[PDB]
């Protein structure tokens, strides 16, 4: 699977819904043919891999242990409660493949909020101890680059890459070892809305003429003043984004959204 | 020669989720199976005392393959709960978002997912492309050039030569392989065609996020409709319907001719994979509180008794645990339903699974494209039928052919090609709706301190059912009963192998270290664990 020319990547799914996945199948120039054919290797990915089975054992096994090195890239939560029972893949815990994995790779990216911070699964009371990687594999000195998002734009899964593989080097992080250079703004500073806020202007309904001509959505709980991301500017599958389909922002972006966010109608 | 022992496919590649399948074969041939979810969240754990708007969020994030899915299902659910009766548009876009879904779902299913079942990739490097233009331009209007395929041999070429093969790395037809039978020529259309449906389904998933802001994971629903006031603009229905064009085009012209190619040339594959039961939904309503109302309509049939639809009775459906790793072995209808985990391991205390077993009237019954199509062909549908019987008249089959493996891929391309078609008359409505001055999207509602609720959807899977217990206007008890679910959960209280269980039973496997006889059934199902599991 793997040899010189094009780098490895090593695509690893724990306690995950799959979107992660499927956003970045969304990838737009590049498009994800392009990445697969000659910007990467895929060389180990559950959802569109040929190989099953032990074939797949093999294959994660060859590519993780190749001289050439590899990336890797994870989606999901580490179940962490009874021994880490509540996840396992070939009969192995989440928490015990991702210890051995992940201290091997030359870099680590955690894609998704689950992958980041523990998200869904981890939020109250949180039944299988779901942890995000860093929080989980602090004590093996794990320290992944979080790409937050519930999923995340596949515009800066890309972009971070292509920044590690030009440069040889993370991308300036924030607190919370996000990219500054996708995070480092609220939601909220980027909204074609903001003048309405600023004018107190508010939808008081969904089914207002306010709303429909447009109001801001801060009392009908948007999170985008406390969130941050790319959304406004970057938008989705080339077209639109939560606002401008007049739903508020849920801070999906943000390490416990889950229940830090909650209510979602309301601030 | 023939094997005899056990195999044990885990993870089980090319699907959503984390599946562990056990199967017992004797003599080249599967005789006891075993269907076994790895991972287990408990969103219905996470869910109680929580405000009833906030459910769609938390559900959604069950799958991100049926994305928007679970979203609608809550929705359905609480504003069932709360008693409101939505905007005729809002009807309309929750349709409208729904139906290029089923598009993008299954388009991707067949190339993406299945098709590497059937298809082997290398041989496609000896393929003449004068020879493969020829094939490709007559079995689709749409005619395909010598030069066309080169371009993709050449591509292809350049990327196995540099021994890097990624994704196809310890692929089951690698060196050849027994089971797989397609000529060259055949096998460089498919791979042709897989490529061009990797840029095709972006446009495909673009049309949803048209009106329901981004995809994965969808943000336009709200108790009482929705929220797009942009949807009701010409220029966004301009850019919906253009994108839906282009889809059907595909469908028309390259997924159905590519399925019809494949399936004649598989057509052993009519005589494994058959189930007894079926349930459906039904869906793309016209009232919200009348399952009938749905272009497409509920039903269940037992023993594949097509001439006696019964009718579909919410109250007959109990999941069990006894097979399960959850506490005790009492099965519970939905809305008195428990999720209180205890693992014992593979097989411990006979255990063997994260799922739970539903049983309609006590039976295990197959949900999805084989239930939905079979069902509204016996109930007179007038489209379904249309579709069907060409496609068999195309094969040189009879009916009987449905009930298996090749049956489920051939009635999920059916499936495919009707909708494709309905939405534009989905489209003509709303338009046609616009135009007498309709432009509400949104009903006013009030939240009851106590009260009950069920949300039904039929997803590209199957029959989806959302269930809410309120108390003191808060989540009292809130359970998801899924199509996958359904169809690979365990065996129940008495000991009822489930759908993929029994259909896998007679399987023949050439090889046992490449087991792709086992992946072609379990991949017909089209299985999605995190949405069986939550
Ligand atoms: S971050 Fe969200 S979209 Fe990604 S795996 Fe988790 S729940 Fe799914
Ligand atoms: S709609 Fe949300 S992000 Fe936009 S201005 Fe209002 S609070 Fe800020
Ligand atoms: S909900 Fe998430 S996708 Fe953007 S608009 Fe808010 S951070
Ligand atoms: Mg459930």
């Amino acid at each position: 699977l793997m040899g010189p020319r094009r780098p490895s990547v090593v695509y690893l799914h724990n306690a995950e819904c799959t979107g992660c996945s499927e956003s970045v199948l969304r990838a737009f120039e590049p498009y994800i043919d392009t990445l697969i054919l000659d910007t990467l290797s895929l060389d180990y990915h559950e959802t569109i891999m040929a190989a099953a089975g032990d074939a797949a054992e093999a294959a994660l096994e060859q590519a993780v242990n190749s001289p050439h090195g590899f990336i890797a890239v994870v989606e999901g939560g580490i179940p962490t409660a009874a021994n880490g029972i509540y996840g396992k893949v070939a009969n192995h815990t989440m928490l015990d493949i991702c210890s051995r994995i992940l201290p091997k790779a030359q870099a680590v990216i955690a894609y998704g909020t689950c992958a980041t911070f523990g998200g869904v699964q981890a939020a109250k009371p949180n039944p299988t101890g779901a942890k995000g990687v860093n929080d989980a594999l602090k004590h093996l000195g794990v320290k992944a680059i979080n790409i937050a998002g519930c999923p995340p734009n596949p515009y800066n899964l890309v972009g971070t890459i292509v920044y590690y593989l030009k440069n040889k080097a993370a991308p300036e992080l924030d607190s919370l070892n996000r990219p500054t250079m996708f995070f480092g703004q609220t939601v909220h500073e980027q909204c074609p809305r903001l003048p309405h806020f600023d004018a107190g202007e508010f939808a008081p309904s969904f089914e207002s003429e306010e709303a429909r001509k447009g109001w801001c959505l801060y009392e009908l709980g948007c999170k985008g003043p406390v969130t941050m991301n790319n959304c406004p500017k970057i938008k989705f599958n080339q077209t639109n984004w939560p606002v401008d389909a007049g739903h508020p922002c849920i801070g999906c972006s943000e390490p416990d959204f889950w229940d830090a966010m909650t209510p979602f109608y309301q601030n | 020669s023939s094997y005899s022992g056990p195999i044990v496919v885990d993870p089980v590649t090319r699907i959503e989720g984390h599946l562990r399948i056990e199967v017992e074969v004797e003599n080249g041939k599967v005789k006891n199976a075993y269907s076994s979810s790895t991972l287990f969240r408990g969103l219905e754990i996470i869910l109680k005392g929580r405000d009833p708007r906030d459910a769609q969020h938390f559900t959604q994030r069950t799958c991100g393959v049926c994305t928007y899915t679970h979203a609608l299902a809550s929705t359905r659910c609480v504003d069932n709960a709360v008693g409101v009766h939505i905007p005729k548009n809002a009807t309309y876009i929750r349709n409208l978002v729904l139906g290029a879904q089923y598009l993008h779902d299954h388009i991707v299913h067949f190339y993406h997912l299945h098709a590497l079942d059937f298809v082997d990739v290398t041989a496609a490097l000896k393929a003449d492309p004068a020879k493969a233009a020829k094939v490709a331009s007559s079995i689709s209007p749409r005619k395909t050039t010598a030069a066309d395929l080169k371009a993709v041999q050449d591509k292809l070429k350049t990327f196995v030569e540099t021994g890097q093969l990624g994704p196809f790395t310890n692929a089951y037809f690698l060196g050849g392989h027994p089971a797989y039978y397609l000529d060259p020529e055949t096998n460089l259309i498919a791979t042709a065609h897989y490529l061009e449906a990797l840029r095709l389904q972006v446009k495909a998933a673009r049309a949803m996020a048209v009106f329901g802001a981004k995809n994965p994971h969808t943000q336009f629903t709200v108790v009482g409709g929705v929220t797009c006031y942009d949807a009701l603009t010409p220029q966004r229905i301009a850019e919906f319907e253009a994108l839906w064009k282009e889809t059907k085009a595909f469908v028309d012209e390259v997924y159905i001719p590519d399925l019809l190619v494949v399936a004649a040339a598989y057509k052993d594959w009519t005589q494994y994979g058959g189930t007894d039961n079926f349930i459906t939904f039904g869906e793309f309503p016209k009232d919200e509180y009348d399952l009938n109302s749905r272009f497409f309509k509920p039903g269940v049939v037992f023993k594949r008794d097509f001439k006696n639809i019964k009718p579909f009775d919410k109250m007959q459906i109990e999941e069990h645990v006894r097979h399960s790793w959850y506490e005790g072995a009492e099965a519970r209808h939905p809305w008195k339903g428990q999720t209180q985990p205890k693992y014992t391991d593979l097989h411990g205390d006979d255990r063997y699974s994260w799922m739970k077993a539903p049983r309609y009237m006590g039976e295990p019954m197959e949900t999805g494209p084989l239930a939905q199509v079979l069902i509204a062909y016996s109930q007179g549908h007038p489209k379904v039928k249309a579709v069907t019987d060409a496609v068999l008249a195309k094969l040189g089959v009879g009916p009987e052919a449905l009930f298996s493996t090749l049956g489920r891929t051939a009635a999920r391309g059916i499936e495919t090609a009707v909708i494709a078609e309905y939405v534009g008359v989905m489209l003509q409505e709303y338009k046609d709706n616009i135009a007498k001055g309709d432009n509400v999207i949104c009903a006013p509602w009030e939240m009851p301190k106590q009260a009950e609720g069920v949300g039904f959807v039929n997803a590209p899977r199957g029959g989806l059912s959302h269930w809410i217990r309120i108390e003191d206007g808060k989540i009292g008890n809130f359970q998801l009963v899924v199509p996958s679910t359904w169809t690979l959960g365990p065996r129940c209280d008495k000991n009822n192998v489930s759908p993929v269980e029994a259909s896998l039973i007679g399987t023949p496997v050439a090889d046992a270290k490449r087991p792709v006889e086992i992946l072609r059934t379990v991949h017909s199902f089209d299985p999605c664990i995190a949405c069986g599991v939550h």
